[PDB]
């Protein structure tokens, strides 16, 4: 998978240029992925120039003009020849009543026996048809114009009539050769290619991955325009937003025709497939390629301050007519005479290229790609984010980034523009009142506000100046399953980026984020100026009382407001349709604001849900085509949450106004309460309010509002479809569920119990995240939680059958408890059954990280694992080494289990191959989307040691896998751990939602032994309580998506299933059994059979039972055993053993995957709202295999270190003797290195080999993860470049790498390495020669290095060791340093200064001798092993050098430090000095 | 409910400083026409309702009455003649030949709506169209009001008196005969008069340490023009707080992200609260914000050589004598704020001839006034050992005074 071209600067045509371009296809095919059989094409694509001489040379009958004035089509046909003909002639017809001419057709030869079976039987007929332009077209754009417009109409004419064609490529310099097609397999299938007459001054190619295995010959690319490379997260709002503009576009380029060209996007087409049409669409509204991919995908300018004054107007200005595309993209566009290539905001993909003195270009992901000549080669660089490669054939010159961004922004008075037009709403000062409404509590029961609501989450939010965390994750039921009515906004759960997309961190790449909202009417967008300008701007959407009077009361003109009360009585429908009139008669009228107000209500008049409202209003107003002029305010009592205000965003509303909240904290200020002034409580509130949506847009990875706005993240849980489609279009409801007319019932039973209330004159206590007599049911409640610890303790069985009777039945808790056995089947004997000893095998204990738990409890669950069979989970934290050893008494202490997060904490060759499975964390059910934060008060020493880090010194766990950036990736990261562990299975950790089964599809492809499916019901220590809420979805529907989707796909049999989220009862295993789940996971059941008493208090570390605290007061009332664990685990075994008896099934096999066995219980249809719940979605049982029996061939063999390098250094290792050799390495010898590295581990452990012992030598280009996982003793020397993830978990060793001997340009100017490299390393050292890219030492934790330049975010998250940087610096440096240190050598101190990052670091000078020691001593070895002419003339320059130079380290490491120093100075242990310092810095 | 009251005492005070009889006080504490109409509106749902409105005249001796209408639920009689005492004394402080003016409308402009504003607008205009014109009474806008209510305020008496009549009514758009500098004309003159007692401390502009409470348009328009004239802005305030850098601010950059409410804090970066704000160490310090903020707590902790009212009453008499104890030089806001009164009097001029100036001429001619009054009211406050605060009062009422006393009213 990856994308490349291959070019000619000049423009010179050849056929070496294609048969190159095929020839990095075949080496880029190793990225992609495995499916049923690897025969079939997973797709792939060839774009090239028009091949004239060819098309002269094979037609003979057609008179073919010159060059530009006439096209060449290109058409997938099905097989059937009727239609065929039928769309031939009406395109024939197109073309002549359009005035081209019709030259004639073709049909393009095609070996279907050089292809797989299914693209054999999917195959289409390829026809092309070339067209003659007119004489009244004198320029090229004109002709291009008019075959888009006859594409386009063909198109439409198409899909009207249900015919199934696909109009691949048409144009007059650009065709498209693409298929269902490997890299070898395309030159076969297209017999043309071979042919000598095809010349073109570029290739570009592209190879898919194919998440599922049903791809399609249409959504192959190359697009008409462009290859990308990645995924689109804001898809939906992007789709919406322009089918909302191309009602209004006006252009006078296409005079009438955008009648006929009005869709513009297809509606069923992928996000590459939409890209591309609108990249295309807006090149020929007048555009041209670099401004249109600058307007689709900008830069950051808000919060970005290196940009210059030019850009940051350009991007302003197109900020108010084009949201961004955001996600991981990288993107390669052509036009025939121009080239150009982009990445992301945040560049999270890979693009290097080299150019050579012969005036050739070879870009593409990887580096190793062709073979070439070092003599040869002028410049080896990369992409980088925010430029622009660009290349004009006609010019025959690379065209600088610089330059093109400086003619298009000062093309325009932009920033003049944005001077003049820009209107204020500055308020009146002395126009001030506090409002209060005298009825408060009768509002606040209506919207639902509780003494909890308040007390725990408005209060703490002003002290804390951020979103309240909590411990436990959400135990209650669904909403539509809750008997008390609920808002509609609990129907709706939060999305998040697991794969195909990462999560980002808005607080340490804030440069990247941007909170900016526009109101107002947009202006011409394909004609803009000034007047798209002229609207107003907010940095935070949240409105505060004053501002929404001053919105209100603003009275322009050209910006007018109309107020809807959004009220109803009976009918809803009614209610919606009259805001609607409302809303187009205001629009009529000119008005551009539009707020949606649930004041001036009463008991007759109840609010409109204003989530159901706001989205309603947005559908409406998109279909209509007039929501681009206007803009949404919301004035809703039912907003105090994040969750809330997202949802409002993401359904549609510009802006919000929390009157009531304001008036909760006025009460409270005036009642004495909350000393802090309603002023600055407002703000405060605003705030963090903000801060909480921009957390839950990095859940998925989108960095800006504009887009999130359009984009719909929820999913909804237990929604009508006829609803969803009405108003929520778009959005998932895989079950269905609740109606309007519930809805509102809902609604106007809470309003009334609320206005008539006339007992009391306080409000109800909440229940959402604490249990409360009377209150929403907890499925952990006192009752449940003091009989398991009884039946624990006694190892009774009544006692747990009470226990599981009171979790299971007396309450709907779960959609699993709306299911009932069948019930009339042959019962059969317990002893016919397998027993519990086998049964147990299957369970797991849970991933709980050392620091967030005790050492008592964490060795107790281990323990208890280990006796039982099962397997323990080491959490992200890492593992003592000792418990590696059992103990005298037998006890094991080990984890079966090891967990790979992103913070890398106590990952190391040792740790990864001490352990039977190796699970990747890409997300938990509480906190999904989210990473995590230690304070130094948190970091004790005895943590601190066991990860790695320094006591007292903060500690942050990013929340992507920065390895992980696609499913490319995670395949990656998998064979890297095999490489570790050859003898563990991976397993990967997802959490349910929607596309969970493609994601699950795509794993397995991407050979993933296990994988596991969490519920949003899992617990967690730390995390905020709107993510543990309003975030995820159940285990269930997931569960079984992926399970129908693997077996559909024939997958199942190669993949085991796991899920966890609240299994407590042996029926609950017995239904995930059925569902379709092998292995099954206890997290939170376990705690309580310790001792947990679910006080939610992990967080605080003060557990009263010293479970979840690390406070050794608290520790000694730990009371817990592991017999307990073994006993509820047996009585688990037994109750799983008694249902398969009671169902007749004889074992797990067996039982799994049997739905049919369920049917919908009679509680759930007298329930009247989980009654309207369409559950056959889970009853479907597709033909197939239901049991894991594959055992997922890997590529262990075939790999360099097996063939050559372990062969000869298996001697040595056994030995301990020295050992050198050489090879020669390319770009799909990945690792190269990793097996050798973890054969030392395993033989000694820690301490490795003596220094200098194992020596490989390789030769080339390396591929992906480059020594990664080496330990003490290994040296890797390297001749030449790698690709990303170089020195990926470092455990030691050393690894150089020097540029190719042939190549005489400056190693410091040149590129040599990848974007991420010593991700999570520990020990070690590494010596570079040239610049690194983006995310350099992301996670260090000890390893020295030297680089001569890196890019951006570099040193993001380290805690320990040095670097040193003998060169340029990115921006964001430094972004999250909690440790170590960093040497930048620069002349430019201030610009320096202005790149990094100035949160929580120093700036220095070298004075310390021994630090100028050290520094010296590296360069010295450096130069020694590289001959670097940049250190060789530093270290001949040393006293300048050192005045010269930059050191960075954070504040927080350097006073413990020097408190450490200074107690060892005074003359105390190390133990006894470290607990001093700590508790002196942490007091 | 004591604002009258307040004001009548000002005067008297102002009076028996200066020397004239009771008589002067007797004709001064009062306005001497308050007209109370009742306008009829009829409302989008179809209804009739009955708005009030206040319109007082204090004086017409100096010339023609300048006011402004602001469209608040809470106005009242006594507000309406304290504000157009308050007008006369702004006009006799920068010398123009103005009388003082108020109206007031009882209404909820947030609860109304567009079209209803512009009849309460036109209805209002007609109530009291028998006793104001451009050679009587000439209003403004006030809280609630703006060009386009001023346009409707226009549009109706041209309508009535059958001819364009844009000197009537000041604060309109340009196309209807608006001036130059509407917008930055209260930091114009809170920039003058910074400069003017920074001169006559002896401290130099160049390099000096401005403060500045508030960042709506007047203090990004006053930040602004510190950054030109070579002063360093170490502290900026807005809703959400406030920064600090003794070294700068980069008030460019800082205008260049400033949304339309003005706010330029991020999100995730702590701030400076408004109470340690003005403890700052500089030289100048400029509250344009919310009112009743210096007081005795931390009046002494004021770090300040100059302090310029830019706000209406930031000061309490308490903190105004702790900082004249400490020799404090204090910019009252009736002199500090009259910019905008000043440039709806250069839009007067400019309807009366037919000829619209530019903003160069604006601003000179503006300089000109502010600095001359700056000038006599420092004189006077220095021949008299009294505040600027009472030595303003004292030059408003005196040409007034001096006025009735030519025309024989008394
Ligand atoms: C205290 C605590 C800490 C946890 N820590 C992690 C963790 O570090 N990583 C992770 O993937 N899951 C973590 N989990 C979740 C569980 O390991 C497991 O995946 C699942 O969510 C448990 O669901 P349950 O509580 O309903 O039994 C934690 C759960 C708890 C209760
Ligand atoms: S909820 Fe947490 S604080 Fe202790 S009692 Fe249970 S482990």
């Amino acid at each position: 998978c990856g994308i490349g071209l291959y070019a000619h600067l000049k423009g010179k045509q050849t056929h070496d240029i294609v048969k190159q371009g095929l020839k990095m296809l075949c080496q880029l095919d190793h990225r992609g992925g495995q499916g049923s059989d690897p025969d079939t094409g997973d797709g792939a694509g060839l774009l090239v120039q028009i091949p004239d001489a060819f098309f002269r040379k094979e037609c003979k009958n057609i008179n073919l003009p010159e060059k530009e004035r006439y096209g060449v089509g290109m058409v997938f046909f099905s097989q059937k020849e009727d239609e065929r003909k039928k769309i031939e002639k009406q395109i024939n017809a197109l073309i002549e009543q359009e005035g081209q001419v019709v030259l004639g057709w073709r049909t393009v030869p095609v070996n279907v026996g050089k292809i797989g079976t299914v693209a054999q039987k999917s195959c289409p007929f390829v026809r092309q048809v070339f067209i003659g332009a007119s004489s009244d077209l004198k320029d090229n754009l004109s002709f291009e114009r008019k075959l888009y417009v006859i594409r386009k109409q063909a198109e439409n004419w198409g899909v009207t009539e249900g015919l199934d064609f696909y109009f691949a490529s048409l144009s007059s310099q650009t065709i498209v050769y693409k298929g269902l097609l490997t890299p070898e397999q395309v030159d076969a299938f297209y017999s043309d290619l071979q042919d000598e007459a095809f010349v073109s001054a570029f290739a570009l190619v592209h190879s898919r991955f194919s998440t599922n295995t049903f791809p399609t010959w249409e959504r192959a690319h190359p697009n008409r325009y462009l290859v990308h490379n990645g995924e689109i997260n804001t898809l939906r709002g992007n789709i919406n937003w322009m089918r909302a503009r191309e009602q209004q576009f006006v252009s006078e380029s296409f005079g009438e025709d955008l009648n006929k060209i009005l869709p513009i996007l297809n509606a069923d087409g992928s996000d590459s497939s939409i890209l591309d049409n609108a990249f295309e669409f807006f090149v020929m509204a007048g555009r041209k390629p670099a401004h249109t991919a600058m307007m689709l995908i900008p830069e950051p300018w808000t919060e970005n301050t290196h940009m210059s004054k030019e850009k940051r107007a350009f991007y302003e200005y197109h900020s108010s007519l084009m949201e961004p595309w955001d996600g991981p993209t990288a993107i390669s566009f052509t036009d025939g005479k121009q080239i150009g290539a982009i990445l992301d905001r945040n560049g999270l993909r890979p693009a290097r290229y080299y150019v050579t003195k012969d005036d050739y270009i070879i870009f593409s992901s990887e580096v190793g790609v062709i073979e070439v000549e070092q003599e040869n080669v002028l410049y080896k660089n990369r992409l980088e984010p925010g430029k622009m490669l660009l290349i004009d054939l006609e010019e025959g010159r690379i065209i600088s980034d610089e330059e093109v961004k400086t003619q298009i922004a000062t093309e325009y008075p932009y920033q003049k523009w944005l001077e003049e037009e820009l209107v204020q709403v500055n308020p009146d000062p002395e126009s001030r009142e506090e409002e209060q409404f005298s009825d408060l509590l009768t509002r606040q029961k209506a919207f639902g506000y509780t003494y909890e609501d308040i007390q725990k989450y408005l209060i703490p939010v002003i002290k804390e100046g951020k979103d309240p965390l909590g411990s436990m994750g959400n135990d209650a039921p669904l909403a539509v399953l809750s008997d008390r009515a609920q808002s509609l906004f609990n129907y709706f759960k939060q999305l998040f980026a697991q794969v195909t997309n990462p999560p980002i961190d808005a607080i340490r790449e804030q440069l990247v984020t941007s909170t900016m909202t526009w109101l107002g009417a947009e202006g011409d967008l394909l004609h803009p100026s000034e007047r798209n300008v002229r609207r107003i701007k907010l940095y935070t959407p949240v409105l505060s009382n004053e501002q929404f009077y001053a919105l209100k009361t603003i009275v322009h003109p050209d910006l007018k407001s109309q107020k809807i009360d959004v009220l109803f009585s009976e009918d809803l429908e009614r209610g919606l349709k009259d805001m609607f009139t409302q809303a187009e008669k205001a629009i009529s009228q000119g008005v551009s604001l539009l707020i949606l107000s649930d004041k001036k209500m009463n008991e007759r008049l109840t609010p409109i849900p204003p989530l159901l409202a706001v989205s309603a209003l947005h559908q409406h107003l998109i279909r209509k085509g007039l929501r681009t002029k206007v803009s949404i305010i919301v004035e809703s009592g039912e907003a105090r949450e994040v969750h809330h205000f997202a949802a409002l965003i993401g359904y549609g509303a510009d802006a919000i106004n929390p009157y009531l909240a304001y008036a909760t904290y006025k009460q409270e200020i005036d009642e004495g309460r909350l000393d802090i002034s309603y002023e600055e409580a407002v703000s405060k509130y605003g705030k963090s309010i903000t801060e909480g949506v921009v957390k839950v847009m990095s859940k998925m990875g989108i960095s800006t509002v504009q887009s999130y706005r359009g984009a719909q993240i929820f999913e909804a849980v237990g929604i009508s479809r006829d609803v969803i489609d009405r108003y929520f279009s778009g959005t998932a409801s895989q079950l269905g569920g609740i109606d309007l007319q519930t809805i509102a019932e809902e609604a106007q039973r809470r309003h009334r119990e609320a206005y008539q209330d006339d007992y009391s004159k306080t409000l109800e206590p909440g229940s959402d995240f604490q249990w409360r007599n009377g209150g929403e049911h907890h499925a952990f409640n006192p009752k449940t939680i003091h009989t398991l610890q009884w039946a624990c303790r006694r190892n009774d069985y009544n006692l747990f059958k009470q226990y599981t009777k009171a979790a299971d039945e007396e309450r709907i808790g779960f959609l699993r408890n709306l299911f009932a056995f069948d019930g009339n089947r042959k019962p059969l004997k317990l002893e016919e059954v397998e027993s519990a000893e086998s049964i147990v095998k299957r369970f797991k204990t849970g991933a709980m990280s050392f620091g967030s738990l005790s050492k008592e409890a964490h060795e107790a669950l281990a323990i208890a694992m280990n006796r039982l069979g099962g397997k323990s989970n080491s959490g992200e934290g890492g593992e003592d080494p000792k418990r590696f050893v059992p103990d005298e008494n037998g006890d094991d202490r080990r984890s079966a289990i090891k967990q790979i997060a992103s913070g890398r904490f106590g990952v190391k060759s040792h740790y990864l191959v001490n352990a039977d499975e190796l699970q990747i964390k890409m997300a938990q059910g509480a906190k999904p989307g989210e990473g995590g934060q230690l304070p130094g008060n948190k970091v004790y020493p005895w943590v601190a040691d066991v990860r790695g880090s320094t006591p007292g010194v903060g500690l942050i766990s990013p929340p992507p896998h920065h390895d992980i950036y696609s499913i490319e990736d995670l395949a990656q990261l998998i064979h890297d751990l095999k490489n570790a562990n050859r003898d563990a299975r991976i397993s990967v950790k997802l959490v349910s939602k929607a596309g969970v089964g493609t994601i699950a599809a795509g794993v397995a492809k991407a050979t993933a032994d296990v994988i596991v499916i969490s519920g949003y019901d899992g617990g967690t220590g730390a995390s905020p309580k709107t993510s543990i809420k309003h975030t995820g979805l159940p285990w269930e529907l997931g569960l079984a998506e992926a399970h129908q989707t693997l077996m559909l796909n024939g997958l199942r049999d190669r993949v085991v299933l796991e899920t966890d989220g609240k299994l407590m009862t042996g029926r609950d295993v017995v239904m995930a059994a059925l569902l379709g789940a092998e292995e099954f996971g206890f997290a939170t059941a376990p705690l309580v059979v310790l001792g947990c008493v679910m006080m939610r208090a992990c967080h605080l570390d003060t557990c009263p039972v010293g479970v979840a605290t690390q406070n050794p007061e608290l520790r000694k009332k730990f009371m817990g055993d592991p017999d307990h664990i073994v006993n509820y685990m047996l009585f688990i075994a037994e109750e799983v053993r008694e249902y398969m008896a009671a169902l007749g099934f004889k074992t797990f096999d067996e039982m799994i995957g049997r739905t049919d066995v369920l049917h919908v219980s009679e509680r759930a249809k007298e329930h009247w709202k989980a009654s309207q719940l369409d559950l056959s979605t889970l009853l479907y049982q597709p033909e197939g295999v239901r049991t894991f029996q594959s055992p997922q061939n890997h590529k262990i063999d075939q790999s360099l270190d097996i063939t050559t390098i372990l062969p000869a250094v298996q001697e040595a290792i056994e030995s301990g003797k020295e050992a050198d050799i050489s090879i020669e390495i390319n770009n799909t010898n990945r690792v190269a290195g990793t097996i050798t590295g973890s054969e030392i581990s395993k033989r000694y452990g820690e301490e490795g080999l003596p220094e200098d012992t194992i020596k490989l030598h390789f030769t080339g280009s390396a591929g992906q993860s480059f020594g990664a996982f080496v330990p003490k003793g290994m040296t890797l020397y390297l001749d030449g470049d790698s690709n990303d993830y170089v020195g990926k978990g470092l455990s030691g060793g050393k690894i150089i790498v020097k540029s190719s001997e042939g190549f005489n340009s400056a190693s410091d100017d040149n590129v040599i390495i990848g974007n991420v490299a010593f991700y999570g390393a520990t020990s070690g050292e590494a010596y570079i020669n040239g610049r690194a890219g983006e995310r350099f030492a992301v996670r260090n934790s000890g390893v020295n290095v030297v680089v001569e330049g890196i890019g951006d975010h570099g040193c993001e998250y380290m805690t320990g060791g040095s670097v040193v940087v003998l060169g340029d610096v990115g921006k964001n440096f430094a972004a999250g340093m909690s440790g170590g240190i960093a040497y930048v050598l620069t002349e430019d101190v201030k610009a320096f200064k202005r790149k990094c990052n100035l949160e929580m670091i120093l700036f220095e000078s070298l004075e310390d001798e021994k630090e100028i020691q050290q520094i010296k001593a590296m360069l010295e070895r450096h130069t020694a092993y590289t001959n670097s002419q940049k250190a060789e003339d530093l270290l001949d320059q040393w006293e300048d050098s050192v005045k010269k130079f930059v050191k960075v380290i954070p504040k927080n490491y350097k006073q413990m430090l020097a408190s450490i120093e200074e107690q060892k100075a005074a003359g105390l242990s190390d133990e006894e000095a470290i607990m001093f310092a700590f508790e002196a810095n942490t007091k | 409910l004591d604002v009258l009251k307040s004001t009548q005492t000002v005067i008297h005070k102002a009076l028996e400083k200066l020397g004239y009889p009771e008589e002067v006080y007797e004709l001064l504490k009062e306005p001497m026409r308050l007209l109370t109409v009742k306008i009829p509106v009829r409302m989008d749902d179809g209804s009739v309702k009955i708005f009030t409105g206040y319109r007082a005249q204090h004086n017409d001796s100096v010339g023609p009455t300048k006011g402004g209408i602001r469209f608040h639920p809470n106005v009242t009689e006594k507000e309406v003649k304290a504000l157009s005492i308050w007008m006369s004394l702004k006009c006799g402080i920068i010398d123009l030949p103005y009388g003082g003016g108020k109206g007031g409308i009882v209404c909820d402009p947030r609860d109304m709506s567009f079209r209803e504003l512009e009849r309460l607008s036109r209805g209002y205009v007609r109530a009291i169209s028998q006793i104001v014109g451009p050679t009587k009474d000439v209003p403004a806008p006030d809280v609630f009001t703006n060009s386009q209510i001023m346009a409707w305020m226009m549009d109706e008496y041209s309508r009535i008196d059958e001819f364009n009549s844009p000197g009537f009514i000041t604060g309109k758009p340009l196309v209807l005969g608006g001036s130059h500098g509407r917008e930055s004309a209260t930091a114009k003159g809170v920039t003058i008069c910074i400069k003017e007692a920074a001169k006559k401390r002896g401290i130099d502009i160049k390099g000096a340490r401005v403060v500045v409470q508030g960042f709506g348009n007047a203090g990004s328009y006053l930040a602004k023009f510190m950054h030109d004239a070579g002063a360093k802005v170490v502290g900026i305030s807005d809703a959400y707080g406030g920064l600090y850098d003794p070294e700068g601010l980069d008030i460019d950059y800082l205008l260049d992200r400033r949304d339309s409410f003005g706010t330029v804090t991020k999100l995730f970066n702590d701030t400076i609260t408004n109470q340690e704000l003005l403890e700052l160490d500089c030289d100048i310090l400029v509250p344009a914000a919310i009112e009743n903020q210096i007081t005795e707590e931390n009046a002494h902790n004021i770090r300040a050589k100059i302090v310029v009212e830019a706000a209406n009453g930031p000061t309490t008499l308490e903190g105004t004598k702790i900082l004249s104890d400490r020799d404090i030089l204090l910019v009252p806001d009736v002199l500090a704020s009259a910019g905008g009164v000043t440039v709806s009097y250069f839009e007067w001029v400019q309807n009366n001839q037919g000829f619209y100036w530019s903003e160069e001429e604006v601003e000179e001619k503006l300089e000109k006034m502010m600095v001359k009054s700056f000038n006599n009211i420092y004189e006077m406050a220095n021949n008299r050992r009294i505040d600027m605060r009472l030595a303003a009062y004292m030059v408003g009422v005196r040409k007034m005074a001096e006025a009735s006393r030519f025309r024989g009213w008394i």
